[PDB]
């Protein structure tokens, strides 16, 4: 009765269980039928369990067993190309017991080791897997396998004369993997999307919320990031699936390609589905299973992206479990406990100095789906308070065909300064100044349009008409991007700054021409403008040539006066 | 034009009237269901 | 006219099901007036106590 | 095994069993009733008592009344012969014909068959309506809601698609599943007459749930319909189109019982589980394994109080591949169909368009029309602000384009437009704009198609 | 004395004691755990059972598990040696140094010492920021909130004041108490590094509460901070400046438990007790008995959803002597610090300015700059209406003054400006205006300072 | 349906009337059923429900009302009576929101069922335009019918 | 707020309503009765030959219509300016002032229905006779 | 009535004061009762009510406030004290709306009771017109009295 128990009663969604004396609060438990549940209430004479599935498959007297985890997960060769679920298992084992991996010794007998130290290498999947001493294990390597082929269960090394080490290890998904120090946000997570990388930077190991109404393009930002972001591994928790969003990803993503290599994106991905037929328990645990797997890959020295479809649905699954447990409902009937929990999740994000040195990171991008535009509780409200970044897809920007549909007035980062140096050193010295200048343009346009809404546009001076002219070019020629075009579907960093300088250079020239009494109507029909408008479609630097083409054309306007 | 802002201003305040006060008979009704239960 | 066929088959197909049932019920209705009926009656009542219920008693016609 | 009612409150009935408790979801039968009265087990309360939900009225029930456990949930009498019949929400005949002769008896919750493939929706469904086929193409496996409001002809559109839909040269047979929920007797008589007169009934299964039918029967209606669709698609390899009106009425019934079930209400009085029950319906669509068949949904979502932000219509948007949003304001201007051209969208749209599917210029034309219509609609606001005469020549063209889009592209005089016909109208209206203002159409397409 | 868990729901644990009940606020220790697990008593339920709140996760707890009463809460280990140390919300070391060696052990609710005098706040605190010192002067004993919103650099301002603040020739020593609530690990590492590098740490006590620290520890954080401030001010005669960021985050935690406590929610889902808990924090400020020391507060109030009418920021206004309100709109125009010049008030400014505090011309200069900047901003509208060239010569000067105010007075290249420096910049920009147009500066000040 | 009458009686009044209405149409008569009003019937029903401790929702109305009200209006229609012959029951229901709000109960649920709405407009009335029916806000789904 | 549930539910219990308005009171018009929001439900049962006078309904209808038009024209004056108003509209604008100054305003004073109809006809003379749509010709000839 | 004081004490403060005020008028003195302010007293009362779980209404204030506030102002007046002699309690109450809105609590309910209102006008003050009392928006229903 310490490790197992027997159902006392079931109905009203809670299973009351006799025994399970050693179960932890919030541990997954297993019913004989194969369903899983979460230990919610520990009482003196029972355990109350939330069932992650249909309770008619549970009867009084049924056997219940501990799993021992908030955890666990297997972490070794065989993770790549693999497809698991909420609790890691082929879409049952986790890591192939038969598959043979080429182990390469990276330590000699007599070496002193500590948790996180690399003792061997396995080309399981190029990627090169790095075999590490499990956290909390140190001493002297007394025995170590030679370069050969072995299955996971085999022992490759012994430490302190008997702890035995394998190629894999287990870890409680609920407990964030140890590290020496979490490095302050310093390195940008190069997205390749100009608006993001420029105006609303995400830092490697940053938490940046994705929020907005249904059908605004939230998931799409995530999917493009995975297809092109500078993370080696992606952990997609494709939650809030419905109608066919499950089969939409089931046989689809297995075909999506890795733009970087031209191989399947799944070859560097881990999918965690959260369908409606699944218990609130499983979907609740899905972010924790994912984050743990994410932390596992960053431990190797990889930069991983954790994309959470979404937390609104996770909080609804949690509210269902809480109400069934009779916990007191608050705002929108959500339990009091949610804010601290959600925060605790996002806190596990960050770029760290892994056990045994080396740097890795987990960047989180979470989808926000309020009950309907209200943008309050659960999701949005609590999330936007944690996350450092928010990319606001705007349905009005979308209807206007301005892509990406990210509102440059309502979005914020908190990563702009964090990533500016990467851009300045690797792309362009004037990245930050350019995006600040464009944003001030857009900011000024917003103010001007508000006034025009009142007093009309007839009183507008030439100076104000020029600002609207250039503001419009920024929106149409820069902000808007065509995801369906073979070229503009992705905009390399080098192309993003070059297009920015063509626009900003046209601005300076525009304001300079006006100051010299050039009719704005003359500038508005300037021939180069139509070329600037199609610049996003050019795949060659022929784009920076537009700067000189702009200057001479203005000269032809300085000539005619 | 200060006609716009004028009577049309009456506009915004019957509009605003209508619901920070209506939206409230309500945050509070639902309280009221299991607020009362 | 295509509907005019399907329904005429449906009426026919019905009539046959409704006659297969007519017979199946005639069999059971005239079942008590033959042997092997006692072995049937007891075996029914067996499951009544053999199933979930604890024991007590049962009832039937006076025949 | 038999139980006895220990409590009755509206649709919720508690039932105590001395031997063998019925598992959650089992159908129980109340003894001593003139008409069959089903109780669906919802919970195990403890003390050998279960909590249930009635499928019909509970007036006349007494404490101690007997109940038997049927040993299983409710189910669909599955057969290809489902085609040509009109049934209730529970699959009982409404056409005076005999009960279905099942080839298989299927559970209806979505667990049966595991039919779906992990492949994207693709290929054309010709609705015969130009504003769908041309501009917002319906694709096989997609969920494309009709977004409307009270007073609008959403049901006329739903019925017209049911009559007209086909899958133009497909090797696979085509079928329609039409399910109506909480409709009047007059509406039921109308739908029946329409299917019978047109001969649309030959390739359709129709489920009709009346306003006065049990609330539980309404909840089961969409599940009977989706199970029939999945059976025809997976076991018979058919492209099946499922039309569900009205999801908002389904929601009013599900919401009606949430209170009797003891839950703390969520926003607007709705059930806290609104999105995870609704997900059980929108998850059921897409290509089926084998890729011979597919299940497509056209759910009708009426705005309660015309509010598209109400939790019901708002949560439905994510379940769709195409949305057609109807607007009362537009209907009051005499524009029918009353489609809001700046709030109707196509999702999985990119998977069903281009060379070898529709035509190479389809995406460019769709993008340009959407952009020009959105600008034109904003300019209607600007006209109101400044006056018509103060609008620039360029803006006047975009203003006029919005009227042209509404008059000629949105409006169809009932009429089955091919995608070629729809693209032609699109290019004709686009001519109103300066060629220099076609930012979203590559020059290759302008030269070839303008 | 020992008890046994009788119930566990997330962070709330019920514990029954057979002998001696632990009083509310006592820290209890759960037996049988790998890491220390504290339960803080919150209520006496009756029947020898208390209701508690856990300071760490409750996974793995079992009914019947043993618990001991430590005989006390948490408490403040008070000593002058608190200066130079970085601690958690509960006053435990975060700087790898030894635990505080208490001179006295003080309760933290505000009952200890009874330190406050019934005297008005007075005399200058030089923040080194011109927009505070010159126009909205902070005074010793005042509560002057920073009013901001998400995305704005309110924490940069808070940290800068912590580095720069002093009490210019005072016979009394000066100290800072900096408390952060619900911050990230990255933010905590940044704050630590900043205090250590600048040498600001020498005259400061720092309390850092992380987002993942127990919610109860966050609630206790401002109380640890205020108790340390009152101790230093009253028992050591110091002028102490307390900086609390962010009160809104404190409120999110207090609100989080109100639900678990069984209360009917108030507006916006908040605790019904919002204003009488918040009053326990804003009441703790002012001159202390003896008039050698004082406690001043600079609380940060971020607008949730940028809404200054949300009950949290709205109830905080009454607790302040000076308010600095930051605006996203202003920040988006590139004006930093992003202070709304028409919503920032010396709710108590007049009590901290003038001869013997700042300088005699401070009020006049502040009034004139505010008036000229407001006129200049309106003229930006007039320029848009009529054109730049149609503006009068006099209006053009006011238009230009608004740019000068923004470029030179608002903008600081990070930089600790004395009030003398800030008044000098103010007079320099004022020269742009005609002397005949300085309606709000008496002639005595023009002759002496212009 | 007076105020001194139990909520029960007023609740049953529309059902007693509709049944009498259906009775006359059975003879082959076209009858008009005029319901003063359903706002007050829903208030009488909310009183009974709250006394029965049924869970209050929006404006404290029970969840059960929408299906019931719809079921009422569904009994309207022109039929082919038992033994041939045609008859009909046309329903005209009054709508009285708590006060201009025009939300719940009455209006909201009703305007969703009914096919016709004749909006008397107080501003049209003050202007002495009779009948005071707003030709911009009224609708008959029945125009084509 | 006349739409508050209390005053709004009270309207159905009345046979005559007299609605007072703050705006009108602030213009110094007392009693501060809104002439386009005061009604009589059972009014037709207490008027006409043998009760008041045969022209009572016609006069009441015409004054109500003219006052309502005149009040709307106060809005139109604000929109376009006084000088841009047509000659016909100017008469209706002026009639609204006459109705308020002479008919609504009483210097405390017990007016017989004959006195009240006389004032009504006197103010009606301000309108073109061709614009008296709600008074049958029989009454114009006999009473105008 | 400081902020560190319970909502209870501040709530009772006007009643303790009025009683002391009535006590002095009993002697035959004319006393002035100046109430800084009732907006804060209604906020302290709303805190107590919400903690008691009483149903929130407009601005989340309890229903009970209007009758109470009126009952307070009713205790004002010039009387013929016990054993003859005349005395009086004149009340001057401060009004502080949440912020210019001038609705609930304070203003709205108060301006309905009080017979006099002296409207300090911030625009009159900025213009240096003292006392800053708006002679157009202020009123005393006592002029004729
Ligand atoms: N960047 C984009 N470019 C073009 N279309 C887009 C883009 N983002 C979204 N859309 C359109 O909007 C639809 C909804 O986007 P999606 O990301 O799935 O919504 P959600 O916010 O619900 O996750 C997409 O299927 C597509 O039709």
């Amino acid at each position: 009765m310490i490790q197992g128990v027997i159902q006392k009663i079931a109905g009203p969604a809670v299973i009351a269980k006799g025994m399970l004396g050693a179960r932890m609060y919030d541990i997954c438990k297993v019913g004989e039928e194969g369903l899983v549940g979460e230990i919610i209430r520990l009482d003196g004479d029972t355990a109350f369990v939330q069932v992650y599935e249909d309770t008619s498959g549970l009867k009084v007297g049924e056997p219940v067993v501990s799993t021992g985890l908030p955890l666990a997960v297997e972490l070794g060769p065989g993770m790549l190309n693999g497809i698991y679920d909420g609790i890691q298992r082929p879409l049952v084992h986790a890591l192939d017991r038969e598959k043979k991996w080429a182990w390469t010794p990276m330590v000699k007998p007599g070496d002193e080791v500590r948790g996180g130290m690399v003792l061997g290498t396995v080309p399981e999947f190029g990627f090169t897997h790095k075999i590490l001493v499990p956290p909390d294990v140190r001493g002297r390597v007394k025995e170590v396998k030679p370069a050969g082929e072995y299955t996971v269960e085999e022992p490759v090394v012994v430490l302190e004369d008997g702890t035995e080490l394998k190629m894999y290890h287990t870890w409680p998904v609920r407990r964030a993997r140890p590290v020496q120090r979490k490095l302050d946000p310093n390195t940008p997570f190069l997205t390749g999307m100009r608006i993001l990388d420029v105006l609303f930077p995400v830092a490697m190991g940053g938490t940046a919320a994705i929020p907005g109404p249904f059908g605004s393009g939230k998931t799409v930002t995530q999917q493009s990031l995975a297809k092109w972001s500078n993370a080696d591994v992606v952990v997609y928790v494709g939650c809030g699936e419905r109608g066919n969003e499950m089969t939409d990803v089931l046989v689809e993503f297995p075909e999506l390609t890795d733009p970087k290599t031209g191989g399947p994106l799944m070859h560097r991905t881990v999918l965690i589905a959260n369908t409606s037929n699944m218990p609130v328990a499983a979907r609740e645990a899905s972010i924790y299973v994912g984050v743990t797997i994410a932390e596992y890959f960053r431990d190797q020295g990889f930069s991983v992206a954790l994309m959470a479809d979404s937390t609104s649905r996770w909080a609804e699954a949690l509210r269902e479990i809480s109400s069934r447990l009779e916990e007191m409902p608050a705002e929108e009937g959500y339990p009091p406990y949610l804010a601290a929990r959600l925060a605790a999740f996002y806190e596990r994000a960050g770029k760290v100095i892994t056990l045994g040195g080396e740097e890795g990171a987990v960047t989180i991008v979470g989808a926000v789906s309020p009950p309907g535009g209200d943008m309050s509780e659960p999701v949005t409200q609590s999330t936007l308070r944690i996350v450092g970044a928010f990319w606001r897809l705007d349905a009005s920007l979308a209807f206007r065909r301005h892509f990406p549909a990210i509102n440059w007035n309502g979005s914020y980062s908190l990563f702009t300064s964090a990533l500016d140096p990467w851009y300045r050193e690797n792309v362009a010295e004037d990245y930050p100044e350019l995006r600040d200048a464009i944003s001030e343009l857009l900011q000024r346009e917003a103010g001007l349009q508000e006034i025009v809404q009142l007093v009309g546009p007839d009183a507008l001076q030439d100076a104000e008409r020029l600002v609207i002219e250039v503001g419009r070019i920024i929106r149409e020629d820069f902000l808007q991007q065509n995801a369906y075009h073979e070229v503009d579907a992705y905009c390399s960093m080098k192309k993003a700054y070059g297009i920015m300088k063509m626009i900003l250079a046209f601005y300076k020239e525009a304001e300079a021409a006006i100051k010299r009494g050039v009719s704005i109507d003359e500038i508005l029909q300037l021939p180069v403008l139509e070329r600037i408008g199609r610049a996003r479609y050019v795949s060659e630097e022929e784009f920076p040539a537009y700067f000189e083409e702009a200057m001479k054309e203005i000269q032809g306007a300085f000539k005619a006066l | 034009i200060p006609g716009i802002r004028a009577q049309i201003r009456f506009i915004q305040q019957v509009l605003e009237q209508r619901e920070r006060e209506d939206t409230f008979r309500l945050k509070r009704i639902k309280g009221k269901i299991e607020a009362r239960e | 006219g295509e509907l005019l066929v399907a329904t005429a088959r449906t009426q026919a197909r019905g009539e046959v099901l409704e006659e297969v049932r007519r017979r199946v019920r005639e069999a059971l209705e005239a079942l008590p007036q033959k042997p092997e009926w006692p072995e049937v009656v007891r075996k029914l009542a067996l499951e009544a106590l053999e199933a979930l219920p604890g024991a007590k008693a049962l009832v039937a016609n006076p025949e | 095994e038999y139980t006895g009612i220990t409590y009755i409150s509206g649709p919720l009935l508690f039932v105590e069993n001395a031997k063998d408790l019925a598992y959650g979801a089992i159908v129980d039968i109340k003894d001593g009733t003139g008409r069959v009265r089903g109780g669906q087990v919802i919970e195990v309360s403890e003390e050998y008592a279960v909590i249930q939900v009635f499928e019909e009225t509970t007036g006349l029930d007494l404490a101690t009344t007997s109940v038997s456990l049927v040993e299983d949930v409710a189910r669909l009498g599955v057969s290809k012969e489902m085609l040509g019949r009109r049934f209730n929400g529970i699959g009982k005949p409404i056409d005076g014909l005999p009960p279905i002769t099942p080839e298989k008896r299927l559970p209806i919750t979505g667990l049966p068959l595991n039919p779906v493939a992990r492949r994207k929706p693709e290929q054309f469904i010709q609705t015969g309506i130009s504003t769908i086929d041309v501009m917002n193409t319906l694709v096989r496996g997609q969920k494309l809601p009709i977004f409307s409001g009270s007073g609008l002809p959403a049901n006329e559109i739903a019925a017209q698609i049911a009559r007209q839909a086909t899958v133009r040269p497909k090797e696979e047979p085509f079928a329609v599943v039409f399910a109506a929920m909480g409709i009047t007797q007059r509406e039921l008589s109308y739908f029946i007459q329409e299917f019978e007169r047109t001969g649309a009934l030959s390739r359709s299964v129709l489920f009709l749930n009346k306003a006065d039918d049990p609330t539980i029967e309404r909840i089961l209606t969409p599940r009977m319909a989706l199970t029939v669709a999945e059976y025809l698609a997976f076991e018979h390899d058919y492209h099946v189109l499922v039309i569900l009106t009205d999801m908002t009425n389904y929601c009013e019934a599900l919401r009606e019982i949430g209170a009797a079930r003891e839950e703390i209400p969520g926003r607007r009085g709705y059930p806290g589980y609104m999105y995870t029950d609704l997900a059980t319906i929108y998850e059921r669509a897409g290509v089926v394994e084998g890729k011979k068949g597919s299940v497509t949904q056209i759910p009708i979502l009426s705005m309660p109080d015309d509010d598209r932000t109400h939790p019901i219509p708002d949560l439905t948007g994510y379940i769709t591949e195409g949305q057609i949003q109807l607007s009362r304001e537009l209907h009051r201007k005499g524009i029918y169909p009353p489609i809001d051209p700046l709030p109707s969208l196509s999702r999985l749209m990119n998977n069903g368009v281009g060379k070898g599917k529709t035509r190479e210029d389809h995406k460019q034309v769709s993008d340009q029309l959407y952009s020009a219509y959105a600008n034109g609609v904003d300019i209607r606001k600007l006209v109101a602000i400044i006056g018509e005469d103060a609008l620039t020549e360029n803006d006047r063209r975009y203003l006029q384009f919005a009227d042209a889009f509404e008059r000629f592209f949105i409006n169809q005089g009932q009429q089955n437009r091919s995608i070629e016909e729809s693209l032609q109208i699109a290019w004709a209206l686009l001519s109103m704009l300066p060629q220099g203002e076609l930012k979203r159409i590559s020059k290759d397409h302008i030269g070839k198609y303008y």
